[PDB]
């Protein structure tokens, strides 16, 4: 019997529980984007303003239902519409992690008939990064 | 003139040659008339007594135009390799409706006829919810968009847990259930249908150790999650009360069984959510006393876009796969009736009118009961994204506890959606991809083992 | 009781046919509000059966024509009327409309008769 | 006269006002619990994660009665049904303290009967711990 | 549909002349509290026009000249009266002390003729 | 296309998004102020006490509409009535950053028939300050 560990064991919602993306994996996903007319963007955030928190529900009355700072990260550019072209979009992210070396960092897809983010995950975690685990060492 | 005395309701409900209005409620039933009960005649009785009839004639007719306001049986299929069966067709003007009342509608279609002497049985397939009416429905409080920008989730299937044993646990038990299995990577955990408030364990107590782990299993993983508390309740009062404490404790989602806390108590609570902000998870309890026969009851389909309209976040939709009975042509058919915005025409999947929700919200479909990570390939090729899988004993089952039960679970599905986008087909990999998966996570490879021989096939 | 069970794969067909409240949990419950005894003696009426009768059409008439089938109905001798199980509220007989010429209609037909009426 | 001390003498249930447990008086505690049939357990939490707080409440209206954080810990594997092995409970201790060497950990035993916790002591303070005082300079 | 373009520079005048309010659209409003037939049944009146009559002066009335001028008017066979469209509480004439002296008015003149009045 | 950045980008109110004032762009401000008849003055503030937040409102009901802390910075001394002289205005920016060389200073000037602060611009910040960027590296 194994023991998932409590500390410092943070997520990243679509495909952190896997092992992290290949370049190649990476370069799939944005394939799948694009055969299915999906918008692509990038978002970033900095070390603090990357997890889910409510700081601000400080200044509420009962009204923090489904309130939590944090879900908003930082557009990179714009998104990229009817931009059919998967090199120009890894292109970006290149750009992006450039641009930010210290920033999280992730891929979201636009659906604009339902109106939604269809798929997103992590592109770039930053490097003083602590609060995380290797996929091997998640259970002792 | 006025005729006293009985004659055949063939005379005033039969109408074969009417043209249905864009407005008219549409019902398909599966007629099966007493021996020697003419067809039409059996048709237009469930129209009659459905609508404006009785079984003689009333003077009072006369005062009004029964030509405005009559359900009119308008066509009559023979049903293939049947006897005795027909689908007969009745249209119901939307003047005879109560505006946002599904308990309305429901009383109208469904409320005497079945039980007529004049019919072995009667089963409602379908039912054509025009635009008009539906405009007339706050529906969903939040639905399936607005329900993922809230937990800020996408790109996935979300996956939850009914913790166990259904009764018996301490609320402070509960909640150290609740943060195990959040914690190893799970979204949602949820009451069992049937807690609610009992002497082992009252609401409140519960709900402020679940709120403690809800909160404990964020803080640790650094994602959203949530915990079904149950509403359902003996009075709306009290119904209330808990939506209230609820939200008082800042929890994102609620749940109610609409079918055996009623639709009037439902709409009630759906209007409350949507007032507040919180999500509802709708558990169908009690739908296979109505949906199960095929001769006699009402079909799911129809409970699903009644469920739509009185209002829920989600809805459980079956598993095809698991414990508990859904065949997967019927099933595909309405959980698009239950995401979709505009459903054509499809006898294939039991489809009987063309449904336009006008916008109206999508339900998220909770597929839940029995199953287990190697069902997680055909789940996630079933139902999409958008959709919510359940693992309760597939969770608190797990031979290390918990959290690796989670882990497990959230791998199994994290695999299968990568796979699914990275090109392979789930109907054929799918074994290939669980097991790739099972020798490279731990977790996974204790559940894999355990469940291995384990399905659900029959007769 | 009948949440789940009736959905089964490992089965074809369930009926519950009857249920035994213990009194302790009978206890738990307001039950019925009044029950056959008290309506009785809050009615006035003893010692037959009591009449009543559904207006009809079910839908389609108006909230005046309603109480006035109401009032011709109670003076009769009946007891009771009732709205049809699916007359609620709708575009044509409001509810509060329908209150109203019904409450007039059973004051007319008690105070003519003498009897106690009710719909 | 001598002065109970407020700096920094924080307590932690159970026999935190005793001197501290002999690996022996461990060993009797566990006797007990096996002697009586309960359900042993193991629970831990990281430095932060180990006493009781409110930060939660800010997102509560008025009902903030008996909550706080941290009340629960984070389980130990599983809970040890039927196990009555008083060896295989203190081998236990051994694999958890090993595996979280700077965690807090106690041990809890279940009463299934009465469905409550009916003991629980610590039996690891993380290293770094400067916030409580040993046994005899508690009173100045 | 009327909110900034009539004032836009492109254009010298726009008119709306018509809509179209598609039942979808019309079954999400309340509509009218009662509505024509619902009014006459309410009232008791049938087969005629109704007659009305704004009280006059429009302003400069007191409260019991009001309801004086409303009793004379409502007993010579009108059905209605009403406060002008400008009489709301002034001055001269604030409205509880109106309601109440018109209610009065309502009633005698009820009384008097048999026939329902308002205000 | 160039990004705005997020990190730490923290601004200050009117001409904060101008470059840097110049000795003489600020008493061309200064010319404005006496041209006018308003009536100047000089406010500070150490690191904390100068950005918008609201930690007294954890003492609130419902009515945090429009309460933020550190609107108010400190008075230099007093607002300079009928002082029509543009030089002694500089020498009091000196005189107060030279008392206060960790401070944000800025100089306010009150319109007193309309009564309302008229105008208002930093003039000094920390050394520390780590928080805002130089004009050109606002966008990468
Ligand atoms: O009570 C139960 O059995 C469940 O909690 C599942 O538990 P397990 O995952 O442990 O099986 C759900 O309520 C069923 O899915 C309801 O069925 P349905 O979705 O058809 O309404
Ligand atoms: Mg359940
Ligand atoms: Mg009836
Ligand atoms: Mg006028």
């Amino acid at each position: 019997m194994m023991v998932w560990t409590p500390v410092n064991n943070k997520m990243f919602e679509t495909f952190s529980y896997l092992p992290p993306l290949t370049d190649e994996q990476i370069a799939a996903q944005v394939d799948y984007i694009v055969a299915n007319g999906w918008i692509p963007c990038l978002e970033f955030a900095e070390a603090d303003k990357a997890y889910v928190s409510n700081e601000s529900a400080i200044r509420f009355g009962s009204v923090s239902c489904l309130y939590y700072d944090n879900r908003y990260w930082t557009m990179w550019k714009l998104p990229m519409f009817g931009c059919r072209d998967p090199m120009q979009v890894l292109r970006e992210i290149v750009a992006c992690t450039k641009a930010f070396p210290d920033a999280y960092v992730r891929l979201v897809a636009f659906d604009n008939q339902k109106q939604v983010q269809i798929m997103g995950f992590l592109v770039q975690r930053p490097k003083t990064a602590r609060d995380f685990q290797p996929a091997n060492k998640r259970s002792v | 003139g006025f005729k006293a005395g009985v004659k055949d309701y063939r005379l005033t409900y039969y109408t074969p040659d009417y043209v249905v209005r864009d407005t008219d409620i549409l019902a398909a039933f599966r007629m099966t008339p007493q021996p020697g009960v003419p067809p039409e005649e059996c048709g237009a009785a469930v129209a009659a007594e459905s609508s404006t009839g009785t079984w003689t004639t009333v003077w009072t007719d006369g005062l009004t135009s029964l030509d405005r306001y009559k359900g009119r049986c308008y066509d009559i299929e023979p049903v293939p390799g049947e006897d005795n069966q027909y689908i007969a067709y009745v249209a119901y003007p939307i003047d005879l409706f109560e505006e946002g009342s599904v308990t309305n509608m429901f009383t109208s279609i469904v409320g005497n006829v079945f039980g007529f002497k004049a019919l072995r049985a009667l089963r409602l397939e379908d039912l054509r919810i025009p635009p008009a009416y539906v405009k007339t429905f706050v529906g969903p409080p939040h639905g399936i968009q607005v329900e993922r920008d809230k937990l800020n989730k996408y790109g996935r299937g979300l996956l939850g847990c009914t913790i166990k044993p259904k009764l018996g646990l301490s609320a402070k038990n509960y909640g150290r259930a609740v943060y195990e299995c959040l914690r190893g990577g799970l979204d949602f955990t949820k009451d069992d249908e049937n807690v609610n408030s009992q002497p082992f364990m009252r609401w409140r107590d519960r709900f402020l150790f679940v709120a403690e782990a809800i909160y404990k299993a964020q803080a640790e993983t650094g994602e959203v999650k949530g915990h079904y508390l149950n509403a359902t309740a003996g009075t709306c009062e009290e119904m209330m009360k808990r939506a209230v404490c609820a939200k008082e404790l800042g929890v994102p989602i609620i749940m109610h069984d609409y079918l055996t806390g009623g639709f009037t108590a439902n709409t009630s609570l759906a209007i409350y959510c949507r007032d507040n902000g919180l999500l509802l998870h709708i558990h169908r309890a009690m739908h296979a006393v109505i949906d199960r026969q095929r001769n006699h009851g009402i079909h799911f389909r129809v409970l699903a876009k009644a469920l739509r309209m009185s209002g829920g976040d989600h809805l459980h939709s079956g598993t095809v796969v698991g414990k508990l009975e859904g065949e997967r042509e019927v099933t595909l058919g309405f959980v698009d009736l239950m995401r979709d915005d505009y459903v054509e025409k499809d006898r294939s999947r039991g489809i009987y009118f063309t449904q336009d929700w006008c916008s109206m919200p999508g339900v998220m479909p909770v597929a839940s009961g029995g199953i287990h990570v190697w069902h997680m390939p055909a789940l996630v090729e079933i139902f999409g994204d958008d959709a919510c899988l359940q693992f309760g004993g597939g969770t608190l089952g797990h031979p290390w506890g918990n959290a690796p039960g989670a882990a497990a679970n959230r791998v199994a599905l994290e695999a299968c959606t990568q796979a699914r986008n990275e090109g392979r087909d789930l109907a054929r990999e799918g074994g290939d991809v669980i097991r790739s998966a099972c020798k490279w996570s731990p977790e996974l490879a204790a559940a894999c083992e355990v469940w291995k021989e384990i399905k659900f096939e029959f007769d």
